[PDB]
DNA sequence: CCAGTCCGTTAAGGATTGCGCCACAT
DNA sequence: GATGTGGCGCAATCCTTAACGGACTG
């Protein structure tokens, strides 16, 4: 069966590799996406923090 | 032509191989003490090497000014722009790039640079 | 030649493959970290919003 | 001719990459 | 047991680069 073991394995090795070659590409892409996402988020947290601190100061400005 | 074909070619004692730290060292010492000229003379201090070889070795590899850094994008822009005008005037173009020898550009262009 | 050609190539090959294995290890890392903070910011955004919302109800529902 | 320069061209050999054999983790 | 991965060597090929061999200048 050795012959068979080989033939089958060589097919497996190629599939395994095409898979990994894709995974690596997909991964390199996630790095872009995330970095971009992370950027807009860090922006949103700033924004909200301003709106929040403002609204608070607003309350703290109303008389009893 | 006859004498030049023999004196500068057939002579079996003409080392035309790689340069050893020592060989490069003797040239750097000399060129540093007597200047980057008189290559025919300087060569005499190097078994097997003729002046031309020493000169080319100094200008392309040993001269301290020669930058061995990766090609920046700025340099590339200059090269491409200049080549559109001048063509394969490597020597000419070389004057536009701080520490790059005409040979460096010629190489860079003929490989890396050609898309 | 042949004998040395091979020895020399094998070095180049091991080298080239290593370099790649490392770049793919970094990218795999750069993603994790980017996924970590990204998750963190997402939470921070959730918090701030809730607060903003709550604070605003309280404000609109004030006496008059 | 001489001493310097220039430039096209190409051997030399390092960097990649597809293929298949293997060990062995899953 | 059968299948999926990570290594590795081979070879053919991609890529760069050093520097040789004409040719030109003054
Ligand atoms: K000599
Ligand atoms: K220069």
């Amino acid at each position: 069966e050795y012959k068979i073991r080989r033939e089958r394995n060589n097919i497996a090795v190629r599939k395994s590799r095409d898979k990994a070659k894709m995974r690596n590409l997909e991964t390199q892409h996630k790095v872009l996406e995330l970095t971009a996402e992370n950027e807009r988020l860090q922006k949103k947290v700033e924004q909200l923090s301003r709106e929040l601190s403002t609204l608070r100061n607003l309350f703290k400005q109303l008389p009893e | 032509q006859c004498q030049h074909r023999w004196q500068k070619v057939l002579n079996p004692e003409l080392i035309k191989g790689p340069w050893t730290k020592e060989e490069d060292q003797r040239v750097i010492k000399l060129v540093q003490k007597y200047g980057p000229k008189r290559w025919s003379v300087i060569a005499k201090h190097l078994k097997g090497r003729i002046g031309k070889q020493c000169r080319e070795r100094w200008h392309n590899h040993l001269n301290p000014e020669v930058k061995k850094t990766s090609w920046t994008e700025e340099e590339d822009r200059i090269i491409y722009q200049a080549h559109k005008r001048l063509g394969n005037r490597w020597a000419e173009i070389a004057k536009l790039l701080p520490g790059r020898t005409d040979n460096a550009i010629k190489n860079h262009w003929n490989s890396t640079m050609r898309r």
